RNA sequence: UGCGAAAGCAGUUGAAGACAAGUGCUUGUCGUUCGUUAUAAAUGGCCU
C-alpha cells in the first residue's frame, strides 16, 4: 500500500499484536509490517520485477521576506 | 496594500489599514463578521479583529496579527464554519492548500497539504519490457 | 634601486642624513613588507582550497 | 494663522501659522520666542503635503 | 507672490530653523543606512564605480561585522564580480588586506560550491597566480629593506 | 658555527654583518653562508604554511531498501 | 503579594500589576478602591509558537498597565510585544524590537505605547492603525519610558550607555513631545 | 612502495613504535602520501596515530632538512581536516597547541632571513663588480 | 580565570534541588542553592 507520502507493506498471513483541521465527523458521512516515509512525494509506485521496487517521485519568483541573520 | 473599512449606507471611509507590502488579492471573513482575513502578493495573512465589546460598540476594527504561511503569492482565500468546523482555506501560487482555525489563527496549527495527491494515477509501469 | 645601493653604497654611508633624503624608499618598502604576512596565510588558505577541489 | 488660547486654562495663549510646507509652527505667549514646530504626522505623511489650509 | 524678497530687515525678530542641505548619499551610503548588506554588497562592484569608494563599503561591512551575512545567498553567478575586483584589489597595497578577509571567509563559506562550479576554479587560479606574485615583491621590498639597512 | 630562540642567534648574525662591513666580507664564505640562508629561508616559508594549515539531486538512484 | 517577579503601576498611579510565581500568573488590581480585581495565568497570554521554541520568548522583561485597565502590555526578551484585552484576554503582537524591549509606557488616553531597548530608538506605536514613529540615535538604550503631563507635553526616558561596562552611566531625557526635542538632559 | 605501504598499515594495526621510521623512508613520493593518505586511512584511530607520530617529530625538530615529515603533514592536513577535527581528543589539542608553538616561531624569523638575505645578495654583487 | 607584550605561558568549565516533555526510566530547562581564580532563530532593522 501506498499513498502521497509514505509506502507500506503488510502481511495478511499474520494478525496484528492487539495489546483539528478537519470536521469532528459527529455527522454522518451520507444524509510481517513495513512502513516507511522516507520517499515523498510520490507520483506512483509498483513493483518491475519480484525484487525490483519502481519509487516515481516528484522533483517562480517569489515576493522576498527576508530572514534576518546575524 | 491598504485594507480599507467603509460604511455602507453613508459610502463613507471608516478605517484605512497600511498592512501588506504588495497587492491584496483576496478578503474573506467569518460567520458573524468578528474576523476579516486578507492575503496577497507578499504571502502573508492579516487578521483585523472586532471581537471586543468595546471595539462591537464603537465599531473599531483592529489589526491583530498576521502569519507568512504560504512561499507564493495567495490567490485565493476562503472560510467555513460550523458546529464542528472552522476553516481557512488558502492556495496560490505555489499550488498547495493551506488550512488555518479562524477562531485560533494566529495560535492555531495548520497544515500544508500536498501538491499532487495522486487519487488518480498519471503513471503505469509494465512489468513486462 | 638595487644597482644604485650597490655601486654608491660608500658614498651613502658618509652622508650626514638618510631617514629624511630617502624617507620616500623607507615608506614604500615598508608598505610592501607590512603586507607579508597576512599575504602568506591567504597563500596558504588558497592552496589548501585548490588542492581539494584538483585531487577531487 | 491664528491665534489660539486654551477653553480651560485661560492663561495659555498660542499662535499657529502655516504655508505651503510640510511642517507648521507654534508660538507660546520679550527678549526671545518660543517657537515650536509641527513637521511629523505618524504614518500618514502621503495624505498631507501641505498645512497651508 | 511678492513677499519671497524680504529677509526680515525692518522686523523685531528674525527666527532661521530651516537646516542646511545636505549632499546627496549614494546607492551604497542608502543601502548600509537601511540595512541592506548584501545590495551594498553589489553596489560596490559596479561599472565605473571609484576604486576608494568601494574599498570603503567592503570596509563598513567589516567593521558593521557583516562580511559573513553579506555572502550567504550568494552563488557563482554573483560571486564572480566580487573575485574580479579582489583579483584586482589584491595588487594594491591599501586594498591587499581587506581582499583577504574577504576572500579568506568566501572559501571558508563556499568550499563546496567551488568544486562544483568550473568558471569559479579559473577565477582561484589566477587569484592564485597573482597572489604568489605579491608575495614576491613584499620578499623583495623586505630584501631591499634589508640592505638599506647596512649601508646606515 | 651558524652554518654547521635561533631568531635570536640569526638576529645576532645579522648585527655582525652590518659589523663586519661592506669590504672586509670574503666571497667564499660568504658563498656557504648564502647557501646556508637560503635553506632557512626556504624551511622558513615551509613552516609558515603549515602553521596556517593548522589555524585553518540525480534524476535516477539504485538503492536497496531496509525491510 | 508573594514571589513579585515583576511590577508596573498606571500612569494615573490608581492600578497595580505584577507577576509571581504561584509557571507564572498576571495580576492587576486597583489600589485606592475595589474596583478592579483580576488574575490570570501567564500561559493563557502566551502563544503556543512561543511554548516551542526557547525561553527568551516565554520571558517578560516589561509590563505597562493602562490608566482604565481595558489594555496590558507585556515585553518579551524576544522582541515581542503583545497588548491584552483584559476584558476577554484577547492577544496583539507588535513586533518591531529585534532584541529584548526594556520600556513600555501607554499613554494617558491608551491610544499610544511608547516602547524602547538596545536598539537605541524610541517607538511610538499608534494603536489605531498600528502605525509607528521613531525617535532614533538616542544616546543610550531605553532603560524607562513615561509620558509626562496632563497633556502629554513631555516624554521622560531614562538611558544607559552600555558602553560602558565598568559603571551603570545614566542620563535622564525630558523630551517635548510637540518637536521632539531634548527640553532637559 | 607497497611493501612499504603494506608495512606502515600492519605496524598501524599493530600500536608500533616503528611508525616513525616507516614515514621517513625516502621510497615516499608526492602522489603516493595522497593514495595512502586517500585510500588506506579509513578509521579514525589509524589517521589519529599518524598524526600524533607526525606532530610530536615535527616538534621536537622544526628546523629538520628532511622534508618528507612536513609533506605528510601537509597533505593529512589538505584531504582529511574534517576527520581530525572530529577527533576530540585532549591530548590531540594539546599536541596540535605544541605544533603550532613550534612553527609560529618559525613564522617570525622569515623577515630577519630575508633581510640577510638581501644584505648579501649586494655583497655578492659589489664583489663581482670588484672582479671586473 | 591568573600573569604578561600585543605574542603567548599555566589552569578551569563541578554538585544538589525543582520543573517540563517523552516513555519508575530517558532527555532538556532554571527571574533556585552550594562550590572553583574561573550557536541563534515569534518575518522581527533606525522619523520628519
Amino acid at each position: 500500500f501506498w499513498g502521497a507520502t509514505w509506502i507500506s507493506r503488510i502481511d495478511f498471513d499474520v494478525d496484528f499484536p492487539i495489546n483539528g483541521l478537519t470536521i469532528t465527523d459527529e455527522s454522518n458521512f451520507m444524509n510481517h509490517f513495513f512502513f516507511t516515509d522516507k520517499y515523498k512525494p510520490l507520483l506512483f509506485v509498483d513493483l518491475i520485477s519480484s525484487n525490483e521496487l519502481a519509487i516515481i517521485e516528484r522533483n517562480q519568483k517569489a515576493f522576498i521576506q527576508p530572514k534576518l541573520v546575524f | 496594500g491598504s485594507i480599507k473599512f467603509w460604511d455602507f449606507q453613508f459610502a463613507t471611509l471608516n478605517q484605512s489599514f497600511k498592512a501588506h507590502d504588495a497587492d491584496v488579492l483576496c478578503l474573506t471573513t467569518d460567520t458573524d463578521n468578528n474576523y476579516v482575513f486578507s492575503a496577497g502578493v507578499d504571502r502573508k495573512i492579516f487578521q483585523f479583529s472586532q471581537n471586543t465589546n468595546k471595539s462591537q460598540k464603537n465599531n473599531r476594527w483592529v489589526n491583530s496579527s498576521n502569519r507568512l504561511l504560504h512561499g507564493n503569492d495567495i490567490r485565493a482565500i476562503c472560510a467555513y464554519q460550523s458546529k464542528g468546523a472552522d476553516f481557512l482555506v488558502s492556495g496560490g501560487v505555489e499550488k498547495t492548500l493551506v488550512i488555518n482555525s479562524l477562531t485560533s489563527f494566529s495560535n492555531g496549527n495548520y497544515r500544508k497539504m500536498p501538491t499532487v495527491e495522486p487519487y488518480s494515477k498519471n503513471v503505469l509501469v509494465n512489468k513486462e519490457q | 634601486v638595487k644597482w644604485c645601493l650597490i655601486i654608491h653604497g660608500g658614498y651613502l654611508v658618509s652622508i650626514p642624513n638618510l631617514m629624511s633624503t630617502l624617507s620616500s624608499l623607507h615608506s614604500t618598502l615598508k608598505r610592501r613588507s607590512d603586507l607579508l604576512p597576512r599575504l602568506l596565510a591567504l597563500d596558504a588558505r588558497l592552496d589548501c582550497t585548490i588542492n581539494k577541489f584538483k585531487t577531487l | 494663522c491664528t491665534f489660539y488660547t486654551s477653553l480651560s486654562n485661560q492663561n495659555q495663549q498660542n499662535i499657529f501659522t502655516a504655508g505651503r510646507r510640510r511642517y507648521m509652527h507654534s508660538w507660546d505667549l520679550s527678549q526671545t520666542a518660543k517657537i515650536e514646530k509641527f513637521s511629523r504626522l505618524y504614518g500618514h505623511e502621503s495624505t498631507q503635503r501641505s498645512f497651508e489650509n | 507672490m511678492r513677499g519671497s524678497e524680504y529677509q526680515g530687515d525692518q522686523e523685531h525678530i528674525i527666527h532661521n530653523d530651516k537646516v542646511r542641505s545636505q549632499r546627496r548619499m549614494r546607492a551604497f551610503e542608502r543601502n548600509i543606512n537601511q540595512f541592506k548588506w548584501s545590495e551594498a554588497l553589489d553596489n560596490a562592484f559596479v561599472p565605473g564605480m571609484a576604486k576608494e569608494l568601494t574599498l570603503t563599503v567592503l570596509q563598513e561591512l567589516r567593521k558593521r561585522g557583516k562580511v559573513r551575512v553579506a555572502l550567504y545567498g550568494r552563488d557563482e553567478s554573483t560571486l564572480e564580480p566580487l573575485l574580479n575586483w579582489c583579483l584586482k584589489g589584491i595588487e594594491d597595497v591599501r586594498s591587499a588586506s581587506i581582499v583577504a578577509d574577504w576572500v579568506a571567509v568566501v572559501l571558508e563559506l563556499y568550499g563546496n560550491t567551488l568544486e562544483s562550479s568550473p568558471v569559479l576554479q579559473e577565477l582561484m587560479i589566477d587569484l592564485k597566480t597573482k597572489v604568489r606574485h605579491e608575495i614576491h615583491k613584499s620578499k623583495e621590498a623586505q630584501r631591499i629593506e634589508g640592505m638599506l639597512q647596512l649601508l646606515t | 658555527f651558524i652554518t654547521s630562540q635561533s631568531t635570536q642567534l640569526f638576529q645576532l648574525l645579522s648585527l655582525v654583518l652590518d659589523s663586519i662591513g661592506l669590504f672586509s666580507l670574503e666571497g667564499a664564505l660568504l658563498e656557504n653562508l648564502t647557501l646556508y640562508i637560503d635553506k632557512q629561508v626556504e624551511i622558513a616559508e615551509r613552516n609558515t604554511e603549515l602553521w596556517n594549515l593548522i589555524d585553518t539531486l540525480p534524476t535516477y538512484t539504485m538503492e536497496y531498501l531496509d525491510i | 503579594w508573594h514571589n513579585v517577579i515583576l511590577s508596573n503601576i498606571s500612569s494615573n498611579g490608581k492600578l497595580l500589576a505584577h507577576m509571581c510565581k504561584d509557571h507564572k500568573s498576571i495580576s492587576v488590581v486597583s489600589l485606592f478602591d475595589d474596583s478592579v480585581n483580576l488574575s490570570f495565568p501567564l500561559g493563557s497570554i502566551l502563544s503556543s509558537q512561543t511554548q516551542s521554541l526557547s525561553y527568551n520568548t516565554r520571558y517578560v522583561s516589561s509590563m505597562a498597565i493602562d490608566n482604565m485597565g481595558q489594555q496590558l502590555a507585556v515585553g518579551f526578551a524576544s522582541g515581542v510585544i503583545s497588548i491584552v484585552s483584559l476584558a476577554d484576554l484577547q492577544i496583539r503582537l507588535l513586533k518591531w524590537h529585534i532584541d529584548s524591549v526594556l520600556s513600555l509606557s501607554f499613554s494617558h488616553d491608551g491610544s499610544y505605547l511608547l516602547s524602547g531597548g538596545w536598539e537605541k530608538v524610541m517607538s511610538l506605536w499608534q494603536l489605531e492603525t498600528n502605525s509607528q514613529q521613531f525617535l532614533p540615535r538616542l544616546n543610550g538604550i531605553i532603560i524607562d519610558c513615561q509620558v509626562l503631563g496632563p497633556q502629554g507635553n513631555y516624554y521622560s526616558l531614562i538611558l544607559q550607555m552600555t558602553e560602558n561596562n565598568s559603571n551603570s552611566d545614566y542620563q535622564f531625557l525630558l523630551l517635548n513631545a510637540s518637536d521632539l526635542t531634548s527640553k532637559l538632559s | 612502495q607497497v611493501e612499504i605501504a603494506n608495512i606502515l598499515s600492519s605496524h598501524l594495526e599493530a600500536n608500533s613504535t616503528e611508525i616513525l621510521d616507516d614515514l621517513m623512508s625516502g621510497s615516499w613520493t608526492e602522489p603516493e602520501i595522497k593514495k595512502f593518505i586517500l585510500t588506506k586511512i579509513n578509521t579514525v584511530d589509524h589517521l589519529s596515530k599518524i598524526f600524533l607520530t607526525i606532530s610530536k617529530s615535527i616538534t621536537q625538530n622544526p628546523w629538520n632538512e628532511e622534508n618528507l615529515l612536513p609533506l605528510w603533514l601537509k597533505w593529512l592536513l589538505t584531504l582529511k581536516s574534517g576527520e581530525l577535527n572530529s577527533i576530540k581528543d585532549k591530548h590531540t589539542k594539546k599536541n596540535c597547541k605544541h605544533l603550532k608553538s613550534a612553527l609560529r616561531s618559525s613564522e617570525e624569523i622569515l623577515p630577519v632571513l630575508l633581510g640577510i638575505q638581501g644584505r648579501l645578495e649586494m655583497l655578492r654583487r659589489q664583489a663581482k663588480l670588484r672582479e671586473d
